[PDB]
């Protein structure tokens, strides 16, 4: 009687070469249709909003200016409680922890995710 | 099994600060957003904001930004709200509500009252309203209590701590020209009953600590 | 901010009648992912917190009687009570439960009209404990009546009084839909013992002729 779910992330840091793409996966378990739910990511230090999906649409006017036109939320299997944060033209300033979360009405769990931005050369 | 309870000073001086607290029991306190709602007679409900205990996340209503401030301590499953530079507008009954996976705000605490005023608190005087012949109509008699001169609201009045409920009319307070509140709490019972029944009104006025138990009987004539 | 307009602002019906309440939002309250209108209807009886009847524009909370139904979508919704009940007396608020900042409507108060019922008049003499304290309080109680409008006048030794007694009233009973008024006559111990006959004259629609209930100080 409790849709109360645990949120799960990588479990190990995610790697990416500078100036590249990055994908951060996050899902809820048991998985369920997270289409109506609120999903989002925070950039660890000062909880800046990296990306926010709510009421079916991406809330663009609600993300930190530093991230505009740099993210995306893969929604292929959202009905499975699965999504992924994709980021373009990576930079070191993207190195560090992130925080993903799902809000099921008055319920809301989160998972910590971390990104390693390594230097090619 | 999920249930919230509110509490906090019921009388505070203008331009000061009050911190109403919300205690929650019956669940994993840290994963559900708590809502704070203001309400005052000449108005309906006002949403102030919410808070996710644990994560420590906050969302306030624009108009309450700066006025209100939330926080909580997992240690006690208590969420707090601190209103500042209090005004008469800030005089009302504040609630806190929580929810579940399918609804936000299905659960509401009992709410506590808060009145802003540079005036001082008074303990009630409780004067019994004796059952009598001039109080008996049919095989039914009316007795009761008279809670007088207390400030500010509210007071909670019960009979036999619950061993009585039906026929109990507790009147809405009133503003006496003395600036204090007054109230009568009546309850009708069988003329018969009176002779074997322990009829006691439990008065309570936290804003003063007062907890009086006045037994109301016909006489000792 | 989304604003909610409730109407009628209040209405009165009899037990068993159908009642319909309006709430019209200034914006859409549809979550696209759910394809659901996030609106809620709360019932608020006197004294306790608000009760949640329906969420999502049309879904009943556990326990809530089926006579309650909330329909609508778009910017316009409605709450309907198939067959009103006495205990249904309360205030009904609707609420934008989808966009921040959350907002509630002004509410629609629901009165329960019935037939006439004459006041059970009861008079109370100042306790012995209050006198020792300088002031005197006399209570005249009108028990369970209908309508609400009713005169209650104090006469001391047959002397009409004025601005020396205040009255209080109760919201309708949740079971018989009646009222009860308490007219409290306040005096000084000085003035209390300076007179003989105390009484209140009640004038109500269920009373063929004014009822008077009295006693004589010192009894």
């Amino acid at each position: 009687g409790s849709g109360q779910f645990r949120v799960i992330g990588p479990g190990h840091p995610i790697r990416a070469l500078v100036g590249d793409e990055a994908e951060l996966p996050c899902r809820i378990s048991p998985g369920k249709n997270a289409t109506g739910m609120e999903v989002g990511w925070y950039r660890s230090p000062f909880s800046r909003v990296v990306h926010l999906y709510r009421n079916g649409k991406d809330q663009d006017a609600e993300q930190a200016p530093e991230y505009r036109g740099r993210t995306e939320l893969l929604k292929e299997s959202i009905g499975e409680g699965k999504v992924a944060l994709r980021i373009q033209n990576v930079r070191f300033s993207d190195e560090g922890g992130y925080t993903c979360f799902f809000r099921d009405h008055s319920y809301q769990e989160e998972a910590a995710v971390e990104l390693k931005v390594e230097d090619p050369f | 099994e999920v249930k919230l309870h509110e509490s906090g000073a019921g009388l505070v001086k203008p331009g000061a600060s009050v911190e109403i607290s919300c205690k929650a029991t019956g669940y994993t306190f840290s994963s559900f957003w708590i809502e704070w709602v203001k309400q005052r007679p000449g108005h309906g409900l006002e949403w102030i904001g919410e808070i996710l205990p644990g994560r420590g996340r906050t969302n306030y209503n624009e108009k309450f930004k700066g006025k209100a401030t939330f926080t909580a301590e997992t240690s006690s499953n208590t969420a707090y709200m601190q209103l500042s530079s209090l005004t008469s507008e800030d005089s009302a009954v504040y609630y806190c509500a929580t929810g579940n996976t399918m609804v936000n705000m299905p659960y509401w605490g009992q709410g506590t009252t808060v009145t802003v005023s540079s005036a001082s608190t008074k303990g009630p005087s409780v004067f019994p309203l004796a059952p009598s012949s001039k109080s008996t109509s049919g095989g039914t008699a009316a007795l009761g209590c008279l809670v007088k001169d207390y400030f500010p609201e509210p007071v909670t009045v019960s009979w036999n701590s619950g061993a009585l409920t039906s026929g109990v009319h507790t009147f809405p307070a009133v503003l006496q020209s003395s600036g204090l509140y007054s109230l009568s709490s009546v309850v009708t019972v069988p003329s018969s009953s009176l002779g074997t029944q322990t009829y006691i009104c439990n008065v309570n006025h936290k804003p003063s600590n007062t907890k009086v138990d006045k037994k109301v009987e016909p006489k000792s004539c | 901010d989304i604003e909610l307009t409730q109407s009628p602002s209040s209405l009165a019906v009899s037990a068993g009648e159908k009642v319909t309440m309006s709430c019209k939002s200034s914006q859409s309250l549809l979550n696209s992912g759910n394809q659901k209108n996030y609106l809620a209807w709360y019932q608020q009886k006197p004294g306790l917190p608000p009760k949640l009847l329906i969420y999502g524009a049309s879904t009943r909370e556990s326990g809530v009687p089926d006579r309650f139904t909330g329909s609508g979508s778009g910017t316009d919704f409605t709450l309907t009570i198939s067959s009103v009940q006495a205990e249904d007396l309360a205030v009904y608020y609707c609420q934008n439960d989808h966009s921040y900042p959350l907002t509630f409507g002004a509410g629609t108060k629901l009165e329960i009209k019935r037939t006439v019922a004459a006041p059970s008049v009861f008079i109370f003499p100042p306790s012995d404990e209050q006198l020792k304290s300088g002031t005197a309080s006399v209570v005249c109680l009108l028990n369970n009546f209908y309508p609400r409008e009713a005169k209650v006048q104090w006469k001391v030794d047959n002397a009409l009084q004025s601005g020396n007694s205040q009255e209080s009233v109760t919201e309708q009973d949740s079971k018989d839909s009646t009222y009860s008024l308490s007219s409290t006559l306040t005096l000084s111990k000085a003035d209390y013992e300076k007179h003989k006959v105390y009484a209140c004259e009640v004038t109500h629609q269920g009373l063929s002729s004014p009822v008077t209930k009295s006693f004589n100080r010192g009894e």
